[PDB]
């Protein structure tokens, strides 16, 4: 979890460099000294993206280092190899299993996901944020930090399924991920889907209950407009299809399971389009209305990204391991002291 | 240095447009031969200076103090408001090959834009560099700034006034 | 280091250009074109002839500020090589041996305005036809504007009344 | 590259003859054959009141 | 590794005389769109033209300027202006072409000149008619044979049936109340269409001290920016306006004929014939070109019946020198030189090879002259037929001079020395009068000098106007009996095409032009492309499409039902549909037009050129070879088939309708004499149910006192889909021209937009709505509060601040700007290479480069040069004040629409006139529901319709 967050970390953070043109001035959207004297805006939501992306990236990548020292010292203690033993060494630090270290390990662990829990729930707040700001009538929704905080977590957990279903088959950890694993995992995919389809009532909601024009032509534009597709896509993909996880023996079913997931990925994406592009073709002055047709390109850095994102993934499966070594011999622990008590 | 400190002729001989337009002229040959038709021509320093004016190619000069071109100088304004040159070049009147006396910064033109009162001056903008700062330069900056309208900061800060 | 639009595609005052011949962004002057609400309708103003001779006359009455602002232009044009109370004597004169002529002899003073203004516009002097010759004061008709040209007359004259 | 240590210069400079001038533009005195110097601005303010021809 | 390259600097080596370097210099000349010139105030930057404005003691600019005169930059610094005198298309010099030009002239000398012919455009320049009055004087057998497709024949011949003399017809359209236009577009660019739109639209410019408003009746085939102005606008066949024109004097009581008509005409004609006979003297009746001359000798006849003649309407002399029918001299040409007659033929401009009829196939009988001639200014379609391609100098860089609509006769100057080569018509008439060499300087004074002297010349070369000469008044009689023994010919056959000018492309002499090819068509906003325009009923009844066009038609209780159907009408556009007319085959995509008159297709002249530079190289579909010259407008009969072969037609708004929002406020002129805040109040009550909106706002935003606040007007009552404000704030700014690709996307590039609405019942004779859209430069601004690098911010003057250097390019700004005015340069869209485009930009404001975002700056380089003027006259009188006069900013889109709808000041200063307008009740601001507190302002469109057609 933390290393497919790391390399969507990285896949994302791409995106605000890339969508510049001209992106070599980047760092003028971070507060750096110059000669001109001038700072970002910092009342811009993409002022806060910049921060809220490099905190992010630096607190999962802190979270990552420290939740792997110990698996580097069991790593260096059978690597084999001469050389392998010192790389993952200055890797573990020489972390020293102990008392008084495990103190400050369970500690500082507990405590930083005390710091990392409010986190990510602002961060994709903010993400929200550089919407939700905006004076545009599908944009300026005041349900959109939950919702796309609800939206993440959705769109994340049928990554996970996606992704660790193969680790679970291929690679022989049936007895570290059991079926109940998935079983729980479909269950909070369900909690975020049922968080995300209530967003969806409260955007149809909002373009009802308002006398508004420009929320009602939202609600047909939606509906019936032009790029209406993504919507009727998006009412069948995250909400239609989410309603088969309630049952236990659907959450049970391995396939039914992978494919259900692969469905949230894809109307999540679609659930992005409604929200952004959609709601930019059609706005308060109809002379100011056009169709958005993405070209080859888009998709061809959209595929790329997914390159990125399985080569950094195929890397950590080779060096580094995929399981907490450590965690595990405790929840070990646990669940023979558990079988003890009783 | 041989020219204003020397011979003494004013920059606005040379430079005829410094307080009419945000270009300070930048002297043509027939400026130079005024005098060099007659202060020893048929000299080797003068070859270029007297290939013009009779083909009609320009002696090609380098900008010392050059901007980024979407930062709109203007030198009249300047001039009329009570700054004067070796405020912003230096010492020009004592060069013998001009430097620049400072990099063109948004810092240095922004703190003169913040804090006018530190390099007004009683008019005499392109009086020789024999000039000196005298000591009340707040006091008399600041009668100089409410005397000649300088503006607010907020007002000479904003980036359409130079950027556009 | 980035350099987006620091040296622009657009043509400044004296940027090079390479698609015109002699290598000016600058055009020289068509002729026989004036601007918007500027004529030559008046001989008198823009030439020191109105029947041809000189006049010992101006266009325009003389107030203290035109006079103050020939004494400007008379500073910064005309004397250099030529003195600050007009007697010819400065330091453009002693190195290269120009010799200009002092205002205060008799021949000037008896000489008329309108002679002065020609000769601020057209210089004095042309090689002869036969024998050869050359030209001393070169004109300085694209520097100063004739109003100001007569202004410096007005300068000359007072400069005359100042020392005789 | 530090700042340039401009030469310094030597000779006679134009100050000489621009500071005599200046002397002998106000101040009053005589000459060769001139009655008085009439100071400028006040030789200024007599050859407007005399006034130049106009036209 | 060094911040910049070096940045060599080129002086002078003689000085220019009288200009400071650094300061823009402004020079009077004149520029002609079919000879009529119009006055130009044409900006000298160092020396070269860079910005056209109007003269504003010009007749025909009264202060503004049509758009082709605001693109004569761009036409100048075209790169593929002609450079080199081509022979056979092998370049030669001057010298050559002389001598061979003498061996011609002695050629026919001999006898007395019956092979030599010429072909001109309309010649109103008297330098030009003198000197082919000697060449006619040394060659007797030799005629002049002028021509120009957008020609003026049938004002000529209607004045030649009416008053047996040719005349012509000036409009005081300040000193009328009815105004009727049957066919006429004076408010589309032409003979005098800006003193014309002055006029109409300061008698349309309503505030609460005004007591009267004029009324326009237009009665038209193709909708044109005269059609969207008027209070009625009746879509009739242009077939028919001559039986209209003769039931409008039948109704009357001159001498005319009965008609009959639909009755929605027969209505419209019997309130037309009311309004006229109650404002007798104080009404207009005016004809368009396009109709016959029997329209124009009803015309005459009608406003001497109705008092019109010497108050309203004034007969003058000609302004064109010798008149003719310019078409019936074009069949005399082509007919001669299919007799083998013709021996020289000289063509100065016109491009007669492309704008020909195409009945005629003047290309086959141009082979037959052995011997041709052409001043081109352009290698053009004829100079590639023709021998002997001579280059001809630009307006802005020739000697010469040029007659207005009332001739005045303004003397054309050059802003520069001619660029490529150069030899104007004066040179070349005077090179065949038979003396080499002779410059256009020394030629228009000799013309000008001894004529009004030497010094009133030096007066007419500083002012624009030449003082003494002007087309004196004349009052002929009126022959009510011939103008009655005329058949006045009657409507109908099937299917008929329109032809028309194209309004941004005229005759297609611009078509090279690269603002105006991008610069969207009024009433279409059809870019880079030629199209068919069709009435919905009309593609319905003919191309065989699967809708109805009745369902277009209701009240306001199915309204938004209409809209979308209208919407699903589009996505038909571009349709490739094949005509037959008399001969020709065209086969042109098709673009509805609400507006249309049924069975009736508009063709645009101007496109399907082959012999342009790279803009406009192959754009658009030629309507020309498919054109008749027995009848050059119009014609009856039309095969409209369907083919198949969906043609990508490019428009700048895609949709048409306003969908139901407070957008264009449109109000009655009763109602707002007798309250001006009415059109608010109905606004408000119906989305509110408070006559008075009370929109609180969070943020505080900065006060203004003191300060001078500058703010733009709009009025929405004068403003007519003119479109040469686009150009202007285009030519001012450096906004670079994009492709078809990139309207394509949706990336025009373009500060100010015109947004044409269609909005009205029926939905097939709709009310039309241009309007203008910039930057409403928000004091509350959505667009500066999500730019996170701070690079659109604002300043004390409460102006948007667009800074293109900081712009790292999110585009948020874009999303968030609610009326989407901001621009991206997605693409290097500035011309980076060709040298001639780079002499065109205004070095006051930055070229941008790819990747920053473009608005409306409210035209920031003249607001700061005249901050930086009245600072600098401040610290030079020592009143420490600096106190900015109103008439010290006049923005290049202000400075050059010709109906003064844009107005532009301080409006803290109550004095001024934008804080006058601005105090007005029907002033708006756009979306106010938006806490945006715009500084760009809107009056509402106050109409003045008839008792008899809405009550
Ligand atoms: C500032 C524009 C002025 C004015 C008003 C005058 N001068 Fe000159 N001057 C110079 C030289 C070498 C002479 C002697 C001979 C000559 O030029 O042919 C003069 C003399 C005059 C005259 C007498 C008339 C005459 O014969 O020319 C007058 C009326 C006069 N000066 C006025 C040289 C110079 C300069 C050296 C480069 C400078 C600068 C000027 N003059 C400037 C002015
Ligand atoms: C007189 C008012 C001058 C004008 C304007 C310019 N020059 Fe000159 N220059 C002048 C003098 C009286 C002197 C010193 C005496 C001497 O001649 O050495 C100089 C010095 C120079 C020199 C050396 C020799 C010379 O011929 O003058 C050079 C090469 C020189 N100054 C360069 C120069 C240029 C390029 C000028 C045009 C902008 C120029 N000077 C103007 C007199 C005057
Ligand atoms: C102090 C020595 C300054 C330097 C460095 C710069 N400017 Fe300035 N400039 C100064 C003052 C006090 C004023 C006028 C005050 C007023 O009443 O406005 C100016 C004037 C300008 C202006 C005029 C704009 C305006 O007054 O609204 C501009 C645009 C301008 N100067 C440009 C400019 C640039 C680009 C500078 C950096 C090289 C610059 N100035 C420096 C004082 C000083
Ligand atoms: C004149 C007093 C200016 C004001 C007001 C502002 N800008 Fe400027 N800018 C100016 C100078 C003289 C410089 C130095 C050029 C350099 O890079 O050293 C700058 C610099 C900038 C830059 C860097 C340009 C680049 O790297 O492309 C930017 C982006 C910039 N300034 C932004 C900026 C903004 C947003 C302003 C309004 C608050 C602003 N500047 C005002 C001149 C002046
Ligand atoms: C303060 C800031 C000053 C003032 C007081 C003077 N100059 Fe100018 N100067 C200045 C700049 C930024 C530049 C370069 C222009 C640019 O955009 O980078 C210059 C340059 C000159 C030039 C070069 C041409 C030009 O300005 O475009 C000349 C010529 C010149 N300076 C002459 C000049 C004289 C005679 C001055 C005394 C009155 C003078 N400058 C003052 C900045 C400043
Ligand atoms: C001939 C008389 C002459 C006068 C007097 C003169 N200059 Fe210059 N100046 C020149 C010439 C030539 C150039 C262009 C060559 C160069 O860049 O050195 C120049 C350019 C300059 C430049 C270079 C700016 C640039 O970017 O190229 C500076 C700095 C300058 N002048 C300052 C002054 C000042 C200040 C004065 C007034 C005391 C002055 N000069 C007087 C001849 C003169
Ligand atoms: S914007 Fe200006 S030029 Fe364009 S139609 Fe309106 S008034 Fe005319
Ligand atoms: S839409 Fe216009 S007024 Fe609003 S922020 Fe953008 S530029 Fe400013
Ligand atoms: S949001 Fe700002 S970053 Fe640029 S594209 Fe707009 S000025
Ligand atoms: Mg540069």
């Amino acid at each position: 979890a933390e290393a497919m967050t790391l390399f969507a970390v990285a896949c994302a953070g791409l995106y605000p460099i890339l969508h510049l043109g001209r992106p070599w001035l980047f760092y003028w959207l971070i507060p750096y000294p110059n000669t001109h004297g001038m700072w970002p805006q910092f009342r811009s939501a993409l002022a806060w993206d910049v921060f809220a992306i490099s905190t992010y990236a630096t607190v999962s990548l802190v979270f990552w280092l420290v939740g792997l020292i110990p698996d580097f010292a069991t790593l260096r203690d059978r690597a084999k190899n001469i050389w392998v033993k010192r790389l993952y060494g200055i890797a573990a630090l020489g972390w020293r299993g102990s008392a008084r270290h495990w103190h400050r390990y369970e500690m500082a662990s507990i405590l930083l996901a005390g710091l990392s829990t409010p986190l990510v729930v602002s961060v994709h707040s903010i993400i929200s944020l550089d919407f939700a700001i905006s004076q545009v009538p599908g944009w300026q929704v005041t349900v959109f930090p939950p919702y796309f905080v609800a939206g993440a977590v959705f769109a994340g957990f049928a990554m996970v399924l996606l992704l660790m279903i193969p680790v679970r088959t291929f690679y022989g950890f049936e007895n570290y991920i059991t079926l109940h694993h998935l079983d729980v995992m479909a269950k909070v995919m369900l909690t975020t889907g049922m968080i995300v389809v209530y967003g969806y009532f409260m955007e149809v909601f909002a373009s009802l209950y308002s006398g508004n024009e420009f929320e009602e032509y939202l609600l047909y534009n939606r509906l019936f407009g032009p790029s209406s597709w993504a919507y009727w896509g998006l009412l069948f993909c995250n909400a239609v299809a989410i309603q088969p996880l309630w049952f236990k023996k659907v959450r049970q079913n391995i396939p039914a399971l992978l494919i259900i997931s692969l469905i949230v990925s894809v109307g999540m994406w679609l659930e992005r389009y409604v929200i952004i592009v959609i709601s930019l073709e059609r706005d308060f002055l109809p002379s100011s209305w056009d169709i958005y047709i993405p070209t080859i390109w888009d998709w061809s850095l959209y595929i790329g990204t997914f390159g990125l994102f399985f080569t950094l993934l195929f890397l950590f499966i080779r060096v580094l391991p995929m399981i907490n070594i450590f965690e595990m011999r405790l929840f070990l622990y646990q669940e023979t002291e558990k079988a003890k008590q009783r | 240095q041989l020219h204003v400190n020397v011979v003494g002729i004013d920059c606005r001989y040379c430079h005829t447009s410094v307080d009419q337009s945000y270009f300070a002229n930048i002297p043509a040959t027939e400026t130079c031969m005024t005098c060099h038709s007659q202060i020893k021509t048929y000299s080797p320093l003068l070859e270029k200076v007297r290939e013009s004016y009779a083909t009609g190619k320009p002696i090609e000069w380098v900008k010392v103090y050059d901007l980024p071109n979407f930062v709109y100088f203007n030198h009249s304004i300047h001039v009329n408001k009570g700054i004067g040159c070796s405020t912003c070049h230096g010492q020009v009147n004592n060069m013998p090959v001009v430097w620049q006396q400072q990099a063109l910064y948004m810092g240095w033109c922004l703190n003169c834009h913040r804090n006018p009162e530190l390099y007004v001056r009683p008019r005499e903008e392109v009086y020789n560099m024999d000039y000196v700062p005298p000591s009340n330069q707040l006091e008399i900056g600041r009668q100089l700034v409410a005397e000649y309208g300088i503006m607010p900061p907020d007002q000479l800060t904003n980036c359409y006034v130079c950027h556009r | 280091c980035h350099q987006d639009m620091y040296d622009q595609q657009k043509y400044t005052t004296y940027e090079p250009s390479s698609f015109f011949a002699d290598g000016r962004s600058s055009r020289p002057n068509v002729p026989g074109t004036t601007p918007f609400e500027v004529v030559k309708t008046d001989e008198f103003l823009y030439t020191g002839l109105i029947d041809g001779q000189e006049v010992d006359a101006m266009p325009f009455p003389v107030t203290k500020d035109l006079l103050l602002r020939g004494q400007l232009k008379y500073n910064i044009y005309c004397a250099v090589c030529h003195g600050e109370a007009g007697y010819g004597a400065s330091m453009v004169a002693e190195r290269g041996g120009i010799v200009p002529a002092n205002f205060h002899q008799q021949r000037l003073r008896e000489a008329p305005l309108s002679h002065f203004f020609v000769v601020i516009t057209n210089g004095v002097y042309r090689g002869d036809p036969e024998n050869g010759g050359y030209q001393s004061m070169y004109g300085y008709a694209s520097r100063i504007t004739p109003e100001d040209r007569w202004a410096i007359a007005a300068y000359i004259r007072a400069l005359q009344l100042s020392q005789n | 590259p530090f700042t340039p240590q401009p030469a310094p210069v030597t000779g006679n400079t134009y100050r000489t003859y621009v500071n005599d001038a200046r002397t002998l533009l106000n101040s009053y005195g005589y000459t060769m054959e001139g009655k008085v110097h009439i100071p400028i601005d006040r030789a200024m303010d007599l050859i407007v009141e005399r006034g130049l021809p106009v036209r | 590794c060094t911040y910049q390259p070096r940045q060599y600097i080129a002086p002078f080596d003689r000085q220019p005389e009288g200009r400071v370097p650094g300061i823009p210099q402004y020079f009077a000349s004149t520029l002609t769109l079919g000879g009529y010139g119009t006055g130009v105030l044409v900006r000298s930057n160092e020396g070269r033209p860079t910005k056209v404005e109007g003269n504003p003691r010009h007749p025909a600019s009264l202060g503004g300027t049509d758009l082709f005169a605001q693109a004569e930059i761009l036409t100048m610094y075209d790169p593929d202006r002609s450079t080199t005198v081509l022979r056979q298309g092998v370049p030669s010099t001057w010298a050559e072409f002389t001598t061979t030009l003498g061996n011609a002239l002695t050629a026919a000398r001999a006898t007395q000149g019956a092979g030599v012919r010429l072909l001109t455009t309309t010649i109103t320049s008297p330098s030009l008619a003198a000197q082919i009055e000697q060449f006619l004087q040394a060659y007797p057998q030799a005629r002049w044979y002028q021509y120009e497709p957008i020609n003026r024949d049938n004002v000529v011949a209607g004045a030649r049936l009416a008053f047996g003399r040719d005349v012509t017809t000036r409009y005081d359209l300040s000193a009328a109340q009815v105004v009727v236009s049957l066919d006429a577009d004076f408010l589309a660019p032409g003979p005098g269409f800006v003193a014309y739109a002055r006029a109409f639209a300061e008698r349309r410019k309503v505030r609460k001290d005004s007591t009267t408003m004029n009324r326009l009746y237009v009665v038209e085939a193709s909708p044109s920016t005269t059609g969207t102005a008027a209070d009625h606008r009746l879509p009739l066949r242009a077939d028919a306006i001559a039986a209209f024109t003769g039931a409008l004097a039948n109704e009357l009581g001159v001498g005319g004929a009965p008609a009959t008509l639909s009755p929605k005409a027969e209505e419209f004609l019997r309130a037309i014939a009311r309004d006229l006979e109650e404002h007798r003297g104080q009404s207009v009746v005016i004809a368009g070109d396009q109709q016959p001359p029997i329209v124009h000798a009803l015309a005459h006849l009608i406003n001497a019946e109705l008092g019109n003649v010497g108050q309203t309407v004034f007969y003058h002399e000609p302004v064109e020198a010798r008149p003719t029918n310019q078409t019936e001299e074009l069949v005399a040409l082509v007919s001669e030189m299919a007799a083998g007659r013709v021996e020289t033929l000289i063509m100065i401009g016109g491009n007669p090879v492309y704008n020909a009829p195409g009945d005629l196939r003047f290309a086959d009988r141009m082979a037959s002259v052995p011997l041709t001639i052409h001043l081109s200014q352009f290698v053009d379609e004829t100079s590639a037929r023709a021998t002997w391609h001579i280059p001809q100098a630009h307006p802005l860089e020739s000697w010469g001079d040029a007659r207005a609509f009332d001739g005045t006769a303004s003397i054309v100057q050059p802003l520069i020395e001619p660029l490529y080569g150069g030899k104007t018509a004066n040179e070349l008439l005077a090179a065949m009068l038979g003396q080499p060499e002779a410059e256009s300087y020394d030629l228009v004074r000799s013309f000008w000098l001894e004529q009004i002297g030497e010094t009133g010349w030096q007066v007419a070369l500083a002012n624009g106007v030449i003082a003494e000469t002007v087309a004196p008044v004349i009052e002929p009689t009126l022959n009510e009996g011939a103008i009655r023994a005329t058949p006045i010919p009657q409507p109908g056959d099937g299917v008929e095409i329109v032809f028309r000018p194209d309004p941004s492309l005229f005759d297609g002499f611009y078509a090279n032009n690269g603002w105006l090819q991008e610069l969207p068509r009024p009433l279409t906003k059809l870019v880079w492309d030629n199209a068919a325009l069709m009435s919905p009923r009309t593609a319905i009844k003919l191309l065989g499409l699967p809708f109805n066009a009745d369902r277009l038609i209701g009240t306001e209780a199915d309204d938004r039902e209409r809209q979308q159907y209208l919407e699903q009408l589009s996505k038909v556009n571009g349709t490739i549909a094949r005509i037959e007319y008399r001969g020709g085959i065209i086969e042109i995509p098709i673009w509805l037009l609400p507006g249309h008159a049924e069975d009736s297709i508009t063709l645009n002249l101007g496109y399907g050129r082959t012999h342009a530079g790279r803009v406009g190289n192959n754009v658009g579909i030629d309507v020309y070879p498919i054109r008749t010259s027995d009848s050059p407008w119009f014609g009856a009969g039309a095969r409209v088939t369907n083919t198949g072969r969906t043609y990508l037609l490019v428009s700048t708004q895609d949709h048409w309708t306003l969908e139901g929002r407070d957008i264009y406020r449109v109000g009655e002129f009763k109602k707002f004499k007798e309250d001006p805040k009415y059109i608010a109040k109905e606004v408000y009550q119906e989305e509110y149910g408070r006559e008075t909106p009370n929109y609180q706002s969070l943020q505080p935003g900065d006060d203004y006192t003191g300060r001078n606040a500058w703010g733009m007007t709009i009025n929405l009552n004068a403003c007519i889909g003119c479109n040469a404000c686009v150009v202007a704030c285009q030519a001012e700014n450096n906004i670079a021209v994009v492709g078809k690709d990139q309207v394509s996307r949706g990336r025009e590039m373009h500060w100010i937009r015109i947004d044409r609405y269609f909005a009205g019942e029926d939905l097939d004779n709709p009310s039309i709505y241009m309007m203008p859209v910039n930057c409403m430069q928000c004091e509350k601004a959505p667009c500066e509060v999500v730019c996170p690098v701070a690079a659109t911010v604002h300043d004390y003057e409460g102006l948007n601040n667009m800074v293109y250097n900081r712009c790292v390019g999110t585009k948020y700004c874009s999303n968030n700007c609610p009326y989407k005015v901001r621009r991206f340069n997605f693409l290097q869209y500035s011309d980076t290479t060709t040298e001639t485009f780079k002499l065109a930009f205004n070095p006051d404001v930055t070229v941008r480069i790819r990747g920053v975002m473009e608005k409306c700056t409210y035209c920031v380089q003249r607001i700061s040069g005249a901050r930086i003027a009245a600072k600098r006259a401040a610290v030079q009188a020592g009143q420490s004040s600096y106190v900015i006069s109103d008439g010290a900013i006049q923005t290049a889109c202000e400075q050059a629409c010709p109906t003064g709808a844009i107005v532009f000041g301080d409006i803290n200063d109550s004095n001024s006139r934008v804080a006058k307008w601005k105090a007005e009740g029907h002033n708006y601001g756009l979306l106010g529901f938006l806490n945006t507190v715009p500084r760009t302002t809107y009056l509402a469109r106050v109409r003045n319709p008839s008792e008899e057609l809405e009550k």
